[PDB]
């Protein structure tokens, strides 16, 4: 069936392709060639793991299309899921909710995971009678498969249980320590045969074992999640709606210091992350600024950046920039350069594409494909292969010839050709 | 609840170390809105004057045939927020 | 102190949004933050796995003929 | 505080007992003008006379700026404020920059807060009358006080209290074997629940049943706080506990920063004042750091001016790496470090020099230190010369992968070898530019 | 032990330091020179005092370091607080919650106080005995009985429930000295007259006694209730408006609320219930308003109820901000034709040494003659700021070494140690390339 | 009272021919100008014309201010006359034009018969009726009376804490509950009550009192778009979760149009059309202008006086285009220019004059001579500016009059803005930028 995930541009990307030694095999786990570029990257990646330096800024550099996400992506798929991997763009720091350096704030803290782990004694069994006498005084009996007792109430305990509406053949827990009551469901009897049910009630089977259980519970959650909750008194809706605004950095200071807490008592574990920024030539000067000093923090992931921009204009600024980058942000961060891809590393990704989307293709077709590519752009060729099946598919065939390439080169154009039939009729176009 | 602040939480007690963590000064500095209306009851008094040129009730909607649910879950939806929000705003009687 | 504004509108603009029932469906099933405050991770991994019901326990049930009354308690 | 950071190997300053500095102490290296500077700083923040007082760091990128203020702060301690801020952070979606400028002025002045809180602890064994055998009046019973047996676990003791607390045990409905504790400061009665001693294992209250307190049955304690001048505004601005309405429309709206009135303000000055007159609190005037100071506007700099001058104003701590820059907010506007000149009227300069390659070297093998790496010679030799060219931040980032390179080939140090192919995968800025203006027409924009 | 208030850079200015016939002294009250400005600010204070001319603008206009915020500060400190005395930076203006006119209308009425003044009847006396009783058991009518006490009388009272509900939760015992208002029933402890009983546990430490009142017990006293128009106009807003009072968050106020408090104190002042007592706003750094602020200003201090404007500017013929318009002090030429332009001429030497000796007087530092003169002349060469700066820096270098006078070894330790603007632009000039942007 | 700027214009000073004299009602020149501003006065007297607008053009210190000062005090206290400066606009709340739209609402003034019911009395019996009523019985010195409140009212008087033997105000009308003090005859009871005594009401329990209401077009946008009239929860909530100003539809102004004329036709409300003064015209912005265009072509809006002292100069908002008075010519178009020229130094010394009468200042001859002859070069604004700093001057030495050398030394002690300049220019290095 059609899943939500479907075939995109990174679909056939599973890892960087390492062995043991770091050393980048020619095609592995969908990369082809880049071979430095990849080497530096699970470099990168090993020190991601360790987790043990702070704050650490790699780019990746080249020339459009030469797998700059593409690695990116392979660092992502070859890291855990459990390691977080925040991907951002840089046009989506600019917020109107929140400013540029909370935005980035956010993302930082983010790319930081805290693994709780809490266990916590509960009750767990059938309510079978609730009596109470009068609402000072009463008690309750509960069951299992193998087990039946009956509770002696308080105040406190019978004021929860009215408010809930616990009754007869009800499935609850109850935690010891806080008294709260949260309701599982409730048993099937002949009598419940409902016609019509709630939006919240359903049918469980009465729990067996012992009346008294142990709740272990182990969850992954990011220091942004901990600001959120702590943000407001209903703050953990914010990480749905999104409104978060801008967090007090007191309240983040409270919230590392008990995280750091936690990490001491057991109680949670920390994995730092990876926050990859993607068109960072996006970033205004005042967010390079912020970042030159937020990498400096104890609780700061690895940062990974992506530009393909030559020596151009910052942006908020006049001045240019080796990428549109401060040399001050620079002098921060290792740059990972990407190399154009010869002919032979061309037709390897259009291969793989093609054994991605299932396309079956001539020999013939991936030579004119690739010819294409070199000429026009990977890019171009990647889309002529789903272009050229389509076509192949529609006059009933099953491989992909040479005809159906050009039958697709003639009916899609690239940049070139294009801007060269624009050129031709440059007065029809509007404000050249 | 009280996320960095002066204001210590409800420490069940001296058996919890949040109970000798807090000081009476520093809660004594923190004025809430009751304290802050009794600080400035004769100002209240004095100086609150401007009323309104003109005073209405909010716009009603009136349709011949309404869903005659409408209407009744409005008045109930007033009836709970009035029951639960008016004695809360009974300080502000004298500025209303 | 003026009259409140009387804004009159047909009955049938009330209703634009109004569907019926057996027109939509059950959007409860994407219902993801309504389980915040409500819903335990015990719950949703431990308890429900173990616990759902099966068609056979509910037909055996539901045939099956009254329990009998529960005793009454003994000091002993 | 386990991860290492870039300022991680920053204990202080350096300086002998004379405030001269040593060429290598507390991992600072070099730098022994500014050191000394920076020492004279620290003991002008310590004095605690002055106020509003600014130094600005000014030197190329990379030079012990940052790493200065770092060691001024831990010169200070924890006791002092300390607030670092970038310029970048001034430019907020809720409030005015002025206000961010004013809030962080308020951060850095602390105050520390001690008071002596006395209890009685323990659970109630007996609660009695004191009857006078002439009641006032003639009729009736007169009561003289109201003798509470206080037990814990290593004591009892009896406390004949005020008539008055009669209202205060009913109203938290005490009874015998419930432990409460009665503070001295205030005469009031707090039921802390009742003792586990009288639990059985078939009862299902969760907040009833407490342990029987350790200890003496009077517990007195000092109690220090640390609070700022902005942690009292900010709770004065939006209270937080009333149950009022307005307490709860603060619950239920986002919370949103405000521009905190110059009234409220006062009010806390005048508290704060009257505090320390009285001996409860001492102030503890800190340090306001503010990073990229020229990335901050014309207005903000004009407002400096006046908050500077202020006499509640901290000690302030620039640091710039601009040259002859054009200001922020301003057309065509060139100052030397990107600061009007009006406010480097109110600064004192230290300036920071480059690093001979000794130095380079030192700081290599102090971060190497830091980082739990093992160098050979001949690679701290090579990454010092690498470190001579590209930048010295250049050289210390090849440590790291250098040394995981080294554990993947199995060995238990860096080699030249190792750092030889991380400086082959990894290239620095000038490569790159060079790399980019070599190709600048493959490239985009 | 230290104040929240400290040595701060005018915090030896105590005053203009005029006599009678408003003659600057050569050095009084922390000023020194400036003759000619001191004298001029001392006859706009004569006209703040006289509070009959509304809507007068100052600008106090010089060199950077030639003491505008100086006097400025001067002024405020001859005004005293009785005098409200709003003193503001022109960057505060541009705020994200209201506009640049609210800002400045907000500022204005900040610096105008109401006082209004009224007799009340009030009860001071030392507590002989309370004595309140009350029904056992459900809604009744509580009866109390009063003993209050001077040096010279003791009167019974006779309680009724509010006031018994009033002492009761005050908590009014026996030797307290308490403070009753008739009318609203508010009760004040100010202190206990004497111990209560030590047979009593967790009463705590006692305090100190408080001397019994004398006099007659309901004595007749001046309430003062002063409050600026700007607190009228945020309690007049809206119901949470008090609130506002100190969270800021007024947003924008209707012009009619403010024509409505113009109104009410204009009748308050006819009628005798009110006095009006305005004040001076300070626009410190007025070049950093843009046209919009200016035009507003404009118009702003035609009003009866504006106060006196001072501003101070070191700019010269400046581009106008919001503008491409270049007009002296950066100000418009329609704002400079509304106001009297006060010009402040530099310091020589003399006064240079006087300016460093009262600042050195105030920071309690001891400096020698030729230490003295090596500042003077770091101060001509530099600035004064520079030299004020050394002044502290060369105290804390002296106090280094184990000494007690500040002497010329220590002000070359400081002037080496710390650079001025001139030396450090020659040092990032000798390594411009090093510097990032040029 | 304080004396500001414009203390000294009474009047446009017209004979009853409509011909301006020469001095009179503080104004000294400007007789073609006052003259126009007579017939504009009598414009806006004719209530008959709707969106005239009038521009007062001439360099600063002409007296376009005092003028449009002088046309409100013809006016008089009852027409509507809102000054608003273009800089006013630029609200953080709302869109310039619905400042404009707002500000020309407030203009238009509308006089209303209302009758409102009063009960008044001592209360001497509060009883419940189950929601619960309440039973209510009013005591005065004419008689009592018993009475079925609402339960809200019933709200009101327990929020006020009216008990038995309270003299209290109630307004039908609005609901509005003030308890005003317990009775005067239970004074003597107690010797410390904590109440505030009130005699009894003289009058009659119910009293129905007619009275005059003047309030604006804008006010009822603002009742009927802001309501708080209802006394509800909702009202409460709304008013404390919505403070800021909203952008008020034309649905709205329709509706309070047709409630308005409404009134008109039932007799019981006047309509005064009234006055917008926009003083810093050329601060509103290209879409500012084109809003006043179709603003000021509305039957609906008053008459506008827009002032102006601005030469060709470009209009804000636009990138480079300039026109006359920083105004757009299409603007020009629909407005009636009335032109300020510059005064005469006998003119001057007149105002000089007035101004002195005005502020309890007495000046010798020779130094009005003096003051005049400053006002000469410099600016008139600066020599008027001098006569309070000169009288105080004055009182120091202990004279009761300014003399010529008062004037002299504060003209030493105090600079102009030409003066200033050129001290700027020859220490240009000094100063900063
Ligand atoms: N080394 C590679 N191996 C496999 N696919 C690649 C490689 N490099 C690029 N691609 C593919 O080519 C396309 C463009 O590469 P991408 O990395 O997105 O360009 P850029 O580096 O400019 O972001 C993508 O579909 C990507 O999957
Ligand atoms: N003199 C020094 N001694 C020890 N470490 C230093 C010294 N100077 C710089 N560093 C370190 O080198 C790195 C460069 O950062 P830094 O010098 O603070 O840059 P900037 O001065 O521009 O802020 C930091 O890790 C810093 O701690
Ligand atoms: N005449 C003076 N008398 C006393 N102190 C002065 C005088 N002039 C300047 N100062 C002091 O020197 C410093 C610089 O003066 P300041 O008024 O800040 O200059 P500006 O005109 O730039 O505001 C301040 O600390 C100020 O108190
Ligand atoms: N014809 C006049 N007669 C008397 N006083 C005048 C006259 N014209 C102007 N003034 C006064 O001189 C000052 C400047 O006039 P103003 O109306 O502010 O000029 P502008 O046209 O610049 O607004 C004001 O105090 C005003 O009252
Ligand atoms: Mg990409
Ligand atoms: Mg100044």
């Amino acid at each position: 069936v059609t899943r939500i995930e479907r075939i995109g541009a990174h679909s056939h990307i599973r890892g960087l392709g390492l062995d043991d030694a770091l050393e980048p095999r020619q095609a592995s786990q969908g990369m082809v060639g880049q071979l430095a570029a990849r080497r530096a990257a699970g470099v990168v990646l090993e020190m991601i793991r360790e987790g043990k330096i702070a704050g650490r800024a790699v780019l990746i550099a080249g020339q459009p299309g030469t797998g700059k996400t593409a690695i990116a992506m392979g660092m992502a798929q070859a890291l855990g899921p459990d390691t977080p991997f925040t991907a951002i763009a840089g046009s989506e720091i600019f917020s109107l909710e929140m400013s540029k350096t909370e935005a980035l704030t956010q993302a930082f803290r983010r790319s930081i995971g805290v693994r709780i782990k809490e266990e916590t004694e509960i009750i767990e069994g059938e309510v079978v009678e609730i009596q109470i006498d009068r609402s000072k005084v009463g008690k309750l009996t509960l069951k299992t498969t193998e087990m039946e007792t009956i509770y002696d109430l308080g105040t406190k305990m019978i004021e929860s249980l009215t408010k809930d509406k616990v009754q007869a053949g009800d499935v609850i827990t109850i935690d010891k320590a806080t008294g709260k009551i949260s309701k599982l469901g409730r048993s099937f009897t002949r009598a419940r045969d409902y016609d019509a049910m709630g939006s919240q009630t359903k049918f469980v089977q009465c729990p067996d074992g012992e009346l008294q259980k142990r709740k272990e519970v182990v969850h992954t959650v990011s220091l942004h999640e901990i600001d959120v909750i702590n943000s407001r008194t209903q703050g953990f809706l914010a990480l749905f709606s999104g409104d978060t605004g801008e967090i007090k950095s007191e309240v983040r200071e409270q919230i590392n210091a008990k995280v750091a807490e936690w990490r001491e008592e057991g109680k949670a574990e920390i994995i730092p992350g990876v926050l990859f920024i993607d068109e960072v030539h996006m970033l205004d000067i005042e967010s390079f600024s912020f970042l030159n000093r937020a990498l400096e923090s104890d609780m700061a992931p690895v940062l990974i950046m992506a530009t393909n921009r030559g020596i151009t204009r910052i942006r908020g600024t006049s001045y240019q920039s080796p990428h549109g980058i401060p040399i001050d942000l620079l002098d921060r961060l290792l740059i990972v350069s990407t190399t154009p891809y010869s002919e032979k590393d061309t037709k390897q990704i259009l291969r793989i594409r093609c054994e991605e989307e299932d396309v079956e293709m001539s020999e013939d077709a991936y030579t004119v494909l690739t010819r294409i590519g070199l000429e026009t752009s990977l890019r171009y060729a990647i889309q002529l292969i789903t272009a050229a099946s389509l076509v192949c598919r529609k006059r009933k065939g099953t491989e992909v010839q040479v005809d159906d390439i050009k039958r697709v080169y003639s009916l899609f154009l690239d940049e070139s050709r294009s801007t060269q039939y624009m050129k031709e009729y440059q007065d029809a176009f509007l404000f050249n | 609840q009280p996320v960095a602040s002066p204001i210590g939480p409800r420490s069940p007690g001296p058996s919890h170390p949040t109970f000798w963590t807090y000081t009476e000064a520093a809660h004594r500095a923190v004025l809430f809105p009751q304290q802050r209306l009794d600080q400035l009851s004769e100002i209240i008094e004095r100086f609150i004057f401007v009323m309104p040129p003109v005073e209405a009730p909010p716009p009603s909607l009136h349709a011949c045939h309404p869903p005659p649910w409408l209407a009744p879950r409005q008045a109930a939806f007033q009836e709970q927020l009035a029951s639960e929000l008016w004695p809360r705003a009974r300080p502000l009687h004298r500025i209303v | 102190i003026t009259p409140g504004i009387c804004f009159s509108t047909a009955s049938l603009v009330l209703r634009a949004t109004d569907v019926h029932p057996l027109q939509r469906i059950d959007m409860g099933r994407f219902d993801l933050i309504g389980l915040e405050g409500r819903v335990s991770r015990y719950e949703a991994d431990t308890f429900l796995p173990r616990h759902r019901l099966s068609r056979r326990v509910l037909l055996e049930v539901a045939t099956a003929p009254d329990p009998p009354p529960r005793p009454k308690p003994v000091k002993m | 505080t386990q991860r290492i950071a870039s300022h991680s190997h920053v204990k202080g300053l350096g300086l002998d007992e004379s405030g001269l500095a040593k060429q290598a102490a507390s991992g600072l290296v070099g730098q022994e003008n500014a050191r000394e500077a920076c020492g004279v700083i620290v003991e002008l923040i310590k004095s605690k006379k002055m106020a509003g007082r600014a130094v600005l760091l000014a030197g190329p990128p990379g030079t012990g700026k940052t790493a200065l203020a770092l060691a001024i702060a831990q010169e200070l301690g924890s006791k002092v404020p300390f607030c670092p801020m970038v310029g970048s952070e001034v430019y907020s979606t809720e409030i005015k920059k002025t206000e961010v400028l004013m809030e962080n002025f308020r951060r850095a002045i602390g105050l520390r807060i001690k008071e002596t809180k006395e209890v009685y602890e323990g659970e109630v064994t007996e609660l009695t009358p004191c009857e006078t055998e002439n009641p006032m009046g003639g009729y009736g019973k007169t009561i003289s006080h109201v003798i509470i047996g206080l037990k814990t676990a290593k004591g009892t003791k009896q406390l004949k209290l005020d008539p008055s607390i009669f209202e205060s045990l009913q109203k938290e409905r005490v009874e015998a074997g419930d432990v409460i504790y009665i503070e001295a400061n205030s005469g009031a009665v707090k039921r802390q629940g009742r003792c586990d001693t009288y639990a059985t294992e078939f009862d299902l209250e969760a907040e009833e049943y407490v342990p029987l307190p350790k200890g003496d049955v009077h517990k007195k304690k000092e109690i220090i706080q640390d609070v700022t001048l902005h942690d009292l505004d900010v709770a004065n601005a939006r209270p937080q506990g009333g149950q009022d309405i307005l307490s709860m429309m603060g619950q239920l709206m986002k919370p949103k920063k405000t521009e905190i009135t110059d009234k409220l303000r006062g009010e806390i000055n005048k508290v704060v004042n009257k505090y320390i007159d009285q001996g409860i609190a001492e102030l503890v005037p800190g340090v306001l750091f503010v990073d990229e100071v020229h990335m901050l506007d014309i207005e903000c700099f004009t407002y400096l001016h006046r908050a500077l001058e202020s006499s509640i104003a901290p000690i302030v701590i620039f640091a710039s790496n601009r040259g002859n820059c054009v200001i922020r907010g301003t057309e065509d506007i060139t100052s030397p470090h990107g600061i009007p000149l009006d406010l480097l009227d109110r600064v004192m300069i230290i300036r920071t020099m480059l690093y001979t390659p000794q130095e380079m070297k030192q700081i290599i093998k102090i971060r190497a230190q830091t980082e739990g790496i093992n160098i050979s010679e001949e690679a701290l030799n090579h990454l010092g010369e690498i470190g001579t060219k590209t930048t010295l931040r250049y050289s210390v980032q090849l440590l790291t992968p250098a040394n995981l390179l080294a554990k993947i080939n199995g060995k238990d140090s860096i080699e030249k070898e190792h750092v030889e192919e991380i400086s082959e995968l990894f290239y620095d800025a000038k490569s790159s530019a060079k790399i980019l203006a070599d190709q600048q027409d493959k490239y985009m924009k």
